[PDB]
């Protein structure tokens, strides 16, 4: 047998490499540069025609299997990591591309949350997945994902990128280099997603709960006269060479707060753990609480894990969660690989198990015969 | 253990003896599970009231090229080995062979079997 | 060298003959997971059993294989016996002969199919089925006297005088520990604390065992429960959440003494014990009043013996002296009897062999049962 | 006071109000409190911080929906007081609560604290002449006009099966499971995300309930419809955008009849009906199968009666007549029953007067319930 390849198709970035390795070999933006198109189209797009999606995935998988990885597709197996409740037609297409065009031996559709649990070694743990599109949580108890007690909110990368763009356009101060030393607002109508992502990573950080709670009430201005903490210094960011955008200190520590803002509904990234944990079985409560896992690149943002764990323990004392989750000890697990590449590492650890892989995985001979991929929906 | 269990279960179904007890039925490796920290390290108080040089911190593109330990600072970021390129050979569905390349494709523009639509 | 294996509906007590207490005591349950179409993680057992299923209650649907001392699912019971011999006891069933326990006045198919498995599946050298009540007397070193062996599955009253049992005087009542556990859920749901799932029912059994106690005067206890909050005790769940059960503490075990609460329309555990003695011969009644034994874990309720004495004394004549026999080890009263029986050299002859089973069939058990 | 009594159904999803004289409930509005989604500091926004029923439906996308009652139990009492205050508003009824007496319809086997607090509010906050808490099941029979009948009342919050024979309800044969219409709405949202349409917001949960109510058919065989390629019927949203539901349409409400699929440990809607009949005495079983009544909104699913009949038949004994008599007004059946009950002169005796509650104590409401 040969070392099975692991792919993990995401909206922002795709993880790729081989099984039984310390981390992924290639990690790249999930896009393709088609002739005529100035900006490259995104390879994973939900709610489009199958033929157009088929062509994009055919183009992308080709780049992964030749330019990034150097190996024959037909020779060795595949371990496709994809999140639970991934759209039906997308997963059906992705398999149909691998089985028909590339003619792979067998694909294994592992849920990202159960794979993240294997990397630690613990059999039972709560898993939060703060991705690009949606920040999803799914309790895993001793190998069994509990779909009953699922939770998701659109407070990921996309929702954060959009919030940054909005704030920058309000307090817009750019030095074009054409008598634009004076503050010039909205010279460009929209900012490209590639720039916004680079600003987010380098400039913006996650504030402490004490400082963050003041920032929330400050921008609200709820019958108070200038009750904001002192912001960090303003950082100057180059746009397309000559144009120098002066990023305000307030924007850096306020952009993140949309994730941890209550917004009346009581629906934050913090609340989603406690909302799910309260809905879980009464016996499983204390085991899941003690074993928390924080995957996804959105949680890589500096000082996110401290704010989350703090915001949890504050929301615990709130009267809604005070009865059930009152006297619970919330402890976070530190996975071996980085927060972005926890999902991938599980699939590699699973891919190394040649004996179990072949049995669980769906063979091409079965797919060609039936034409029915197994899912958590009815058969 | 699961393979042996699945094999034993499968050969029992294939036999179709209804689990007939002819003979008597029935070293361990134990990993310690990772310890959960009570409080994760907070964001350093330096980040508050300090000028951020965009030269010192690394962009996403150059962060992600070193995935095993993608470092925020530039001083940590080490140079990775150069990525090897591929020499493609085409094979059809109905037909067998089609075209291919030599064993010394480095500094060579020769095809072992030249085949193209413009050449027929 | 011989094995005693009590097949109780609540807990399966198994061990070696001659030993003081049973070696392995685990809850008699099979844990099948609430699996979706999503793939399962590693270290996955298709069906968990006993202490393993008791650890992994959260996800697994707990299904008791024996219902009212009748084996409903035999495939499940086979998996428990496989966990009993091979894993729990660490002994081959082919080597040692196995003594099992059946409740009195059970269906004939139960004893028939029980022994068939032991002889064919496990290939045991000898197999003897015994009445749980008959064994329970040996524990107290008493040949004479009636027993009120109330289990999780059933409660039965077997009067035995001078080492001779009265079969027609035997009375069976379906009211037992599991019905009380089911009753306790309903009245806890009336207070506020809702328990629905099979895993939650197991937590309600832990609440029952620890807090619940038998009241001497129920009407007097309800008056004190209403006025003062002295009887109200707190219990911590597996979750940090704590609950204050209140009057429902002593309301649960009352159902034993008056089944009207459960709504069975039957005689109480006190009244059935009296009725059984009255069905017996007039002469021997004296000793049965003097030697009334309480066996099983449904007679480990704090102050059942005091309430039992009071209720029997009222029904029984005034001149008679009513003594209730409550030994410290009531839970293991069925097994400890089995250990004494199996050890005795006389019992060596009473064993049913494979040769005897092969020639006659499984019907031989009905002749050599009791 | 002789003035006409006000019937009010405490439906988790939709509360139905009106006078006892009316043949149908004039005022029935959704049971949820509407507050502005964005925390309003500024002027020119939604004022009051309270939007109930038709006002909420108008400005739905702007507000944040919070249901005060979950699984037939009141979680937030402050919210429920505002809802009952809106029942006695200028919008609906337009009367004094102090003048007219009241009839509540609490689900069976609810917490006793739920009934006690419900009475306290209606006696203290509103100055009611008299109050009477009743079972939802018992009312449903008055509406149809038959004494005997099992009532499978599938509401939004709770689905319960109560067998009543010749005006006698067996309280032990009652069966209650939490998997109701609201859970079907929750599971449909999950399958809609599996089709690739997110409804993350609490306002966006309301349109999932509308999608369910509009287009969701129960297939007689679920396995055949899954293999068959769907039409993918388009539904139009409030904004104007179209969504192709496809296979999610039929495999969402299936979770009523088979709740193990998602991973919820419950019996199922076909099972609770049969179990409730089988739990009752053997003589009545035939008549209870011969008289089944569907109540509530979570029976109006297209081909519910067709599936239930088939699923009941295979579980029920062979060659037994099974008549599932659904009225045309299933959603409003529970209220019509109360409206008839309230009109009768016997109701005058049944309810508890305000002075009675002050003198007798707390028990007064509980003891007069039945
Ligand atoms: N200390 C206790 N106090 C009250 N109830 C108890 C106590 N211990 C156990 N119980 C209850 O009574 C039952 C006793 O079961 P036990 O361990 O005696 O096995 P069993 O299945 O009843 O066996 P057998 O029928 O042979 O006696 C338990 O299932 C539990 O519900
Ligand atoms: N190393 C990093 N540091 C900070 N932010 C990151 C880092 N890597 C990714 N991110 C951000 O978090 C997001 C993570 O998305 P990702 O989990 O890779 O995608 P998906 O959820 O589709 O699998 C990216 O879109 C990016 O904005
Ligand atoms: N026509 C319909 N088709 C399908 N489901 C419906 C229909 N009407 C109502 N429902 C469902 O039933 C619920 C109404 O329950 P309802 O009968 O008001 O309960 P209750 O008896 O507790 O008042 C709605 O919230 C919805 O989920
Ligand atoms: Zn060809």
């Amino acid at each position: 047998e040969k070392t099975a390849v692991v792919i993990d198709l995401g909206e922002a970035f795709t993880k790729c490499g081989f099984a039984g390795e310390t981390g992924p070999r290639c990690i790249i933006p999930s896009v393709i540069k088609k002739a005529g198109m100035p900006k490259p189209i995104k390879v994973v797009q939900y709610n489009i025609n199958t033929e157009e999606l088929y062509s994009y995935l055919k183009e992308f998988i080709h780049i992964l299997y030749f330019r990034h990885l150097l190996v024959n597709p037909r020779d060795r197996r595949v371990v496709v990591i994809e999140s639970v409740l991934c759209p039906s037609h997308f997963r059906e297409t992705l398999t149909r591309v691998l089985f028909k065009y590339f003619e792979v031996p067998s694909v294994l559709l592992a849920p990202s949350h159960l794979m993240a649990l294997l990397t630690l070694g613990i059999n039972s743990a709560m898993v939060l997945d703060c991705g690009y599109r949606e920040s999803l949580v799914l309790p895993i108890y001793e190998g069994i994902p509990v779909l009953n007690c699922w939770g998701a909110l659109p407070l990921g990368g996309k929702a954060l990128h959009k919030e940054l763009e909005t704030q920058l356009l309000e307090q817009c101060t750019v030095d074009t280099g054409a008598a634009k030393e004076q503050s010039l607002p909205s010279v460009m109508g929209s900012i490209p997603e590639g720039v916004l992502e680079d600003i987010k990573v380098r400039t913006c950080f996650v504030s402490d709960l004490t400082r963050g709670l003041k920032i929330q009430a400050a921008k609200f201005n709820i019958d108070g006269n200038t009750e904001r903490p002192s912001p960090p210094p303003n950082v100057d960011y180059p746009l397309d060479g000559e144009k120098i955008l002066h990023v305000l200190g307030s924007i850096r520590d306020s952009v993140v707060e949309i994730l941890f803002e209550q917004d009346n509904e009581e629906k934050s990234v913090a609340t989603l753990i406690l909302d799910s944990l309260m809905q879980c079985p009464i016996d499983t409560r204390k085991q899941l609480a003690e074993n928390l896992v924080i995957i996804g690149g959105t949680s890589m943002l500096p000082g996110f894990l401290h704010r989350l764990l703090a915001e949890i323990r504050y929301l615990v004392e709130k009267p809604k969660y005070k009865k059930t989750l009152g006297t619970k000890t919330f402890r976070i697990h530190t996975p071996p690989a980085k927060a972005n590449c926890v999902a991938w590492l599980g699939g590699a650890i699973f891919g190394a198990l040649q004996d179990i892989l072949g049995s669980r995985s769906v063979s091409k001979e079965y797919y060609n015969q039936t034409g029915r991929i197994p899912d958590w929906c009815s058969l | 253990k699961e393979k042996v269990e699945r094999d034993r279960k499968k050969l029992a179904r294939r036999r179709n003896y209804m689990p007939l007890a002819f003979s008597q039925h029935t070293k361990e490796i134990k990993i310690e599970p990772a310890q959960a920290v009570d409080e994760v390290e907070p964001l350093p108080e330096d980040y508050y009231t300090r000028p951020v040089n965009l030269t010192e911190v690394t962009t996403l593109q150059q962060r992600l090229l070193q995935p095993d330990f993608q470092p925020i600072c530039a001083s940590q970021l080490y140079p990775r080995h150069k990525h090897l390129l591929i020499k493609r050979s085409l094979r059809c569905r109905q037909c067998e062979h089609n075209l291919s390349k030599p064993e010394f494709n480095p500094t060579s523009i020769k095809f072992k079997i030249q085949l193209v639509a413009v050449n027929y | 060298a011989a094995l005693v294996v009590d097949n109780g509906s609540g807990m399966c007590k198994a061990g070696f003959a001659g030993d003081d207490a049973p070696r392995a005591v685990f809850p008699s349950i099979v844990g099948r997971p609430r699996h979706q179409g999503v793939m399962v993680g590693m270290g996955q057992k298709d069906s968990y059993v006993g202490d393993e299923a008791q650890s992994k209650r959260g996800i697994l649907t707990l299904k008791y294989p024996i219902e009212h001392g009748i084996v409903t699912n035999w495939d499940d019971m086979e998996k428990i016996w496989h966990h009993t011999f091979y894993n729990e006891l660490r002994v081959a069933p082919e080597e040692h002969p196995v003594l099992l326990t059946e409740a009195p006045l059970n269906p004939k198919a139960n004893r028939e199919k029980m022994t068939q498995i032991m002889f064919e599946t496990f290939n045991t050298p000898a197999m003897y089925v015994a009445i749980q009540a008959v064994l329970s007397l040996y524990a107290s070193g008493r040949t004479t006297g009636i027993v009120m062996d109330s289990g999780d599955g059933v409660t039965h009253t077997v009067p035995i005088y001078e080492g001779y049992a009265l079969p027609h005087a035997i009375l069976r009542l379906d009211l037992a520990g599991r019905d009380l556990t089911d009753y306790l859920m309903k009245i806890l749901t009336e207070r506020g604390y809702s328990f629905t799932t099979t895993a939650e029912r197991e937590i309600v059994r832990d609440i029952k065992e620890k807090l619940c106690y038998v009241a001497l005067d129920f009407e007097q206890e309800m008056a004190t429960a209403a006025s003062s909050s002295s009887l109200e005790k707190s219990y911590e769940l597996p979750d940090g959440q704590v609950i204050t059960i209140g009057n429902e503490r002593f309301r649960c075990p009352e159902a034993l003494f008056q089944p009207s609460f459960l709504g069975m329309e039957s005689c109480g555990i006190h009244e059935t014990t009296f009725n059984s003695i009255m069905k017996c011969d007039v002469d021997i009644r004296k000793d049965l009043y003097a030697n009334t034994v309480l066996s099983g874990g449904t007679t480990m309720y704090p102050g059942i013996a005091d309430r039992m004495q009071k209720e029997i004394t009222a029904l029984a004549p005034s001149t008679m002296k009513i003594k209730i026999i409550a030994p410290p080890e009531r839970k293991y009263s069925v097994w400890i009897g089995g250990s004494i029986l199996a050890s005795l050299s006389t019992f060596q002859q009473m064993w049913i062999s494979k040769q005897e089973y092969d020639e006659s069939g499984p019907s031989i058990v009905h002749r050599k049962c009791f | 006071i002789a003035n006409q009594p006000v019937v009010i159904d405490n439906g988790s999803g939709v509360i139905k109000a009106g006078f006892a004289g009316d043949q149908i409930p004039k005022y029935c509005f959704p049971n949820y409190v509407g507050r502005p989604k964005h925390v309003r500091v500024m002027a020119g926004a939604l004022e009051g911080d309270i939007f109930i029923g038709p006002k909420a439906e108008e400005h739905r996308g702007l507000l944040s929906i919070r249901y005060p009652m979950e699984h037939g139990i009141v979680k937030d009492w402050n919210d429920m007081e505002r809802i009952w205050q809106y029942v006695y508003s200028k919008d609906q009824l337009q009367t004094f609560s102090e003048e007219h007496p009241v009839l509540l319809t609490e689900a069976p086997l609810n917490p006793r604290k739920n009934r006690e607090r419900a009475a306290e509010v209606f006696f203290e906050t509103f100055n009611v002449p008299a109050l009477f808490i009743s079972m939802q099941a018992v009312l449903s029979l008055y509406a149809t006009g038959r004494t005997t009948g099992v009532v499978l009342d599938s509401g939004d919050g709770v689905t319960h099966a109560v067998p009543i024979y010749e005006g006698f309800a067996m309280p032990h044969s009652i069966m209650r499971i939490d998997i109701a219409g609201r859970d079907v709405s929750r599971f449909l949202r999950l399958y809609l995300r599996k089709e690739g349409y997110d409804f993350h917001s609490s306002s966006e949960f309301e349109i999932v309930k509308a999608i369910k109510e509009r287009a969701c058919y129960l297939s007689i065989n679920p396995q055949k419809d899954e293999t068959l390629e769907t039409e993918k019927a388009q539904y139009y949203l409030p904004d104007g955008s179209t969504i192709e539901i496809g296979p999610s349409r039929f495999r969402a409400p299936e979770l009523l009849f088979r709740p193990d699929l998602i991973g919820e440990e419950s019996e199922g809607i076909h099972e609770v009906l049969v179990f409730a009949i089988q739990k009752s005495d053997m003589d009545l079983r035939r008549t209870l199968f011969s008289n089944i009544v569907l109540s509530g909104g979570s029976t109006l699913f297209k081909g519910f009666g067709d599936r239930l009949l088939s699923e009941v038949k295979k579980l029920a004994p062979k060659d037994v007549k099974i008549r599932i008599s659904a009225p045309q007004e299933r959603l409003y059946s529970t209220w019509i029953g109360g409206s008839i009950l309230a009109s009768l002169d016997t109701f005058k005796k049944m309810w508890v007067s305000k002075k009675e509650y002050e003198e007798d104590g707390a028990r007064s409401i509980h003891r007069k319930t039945f």
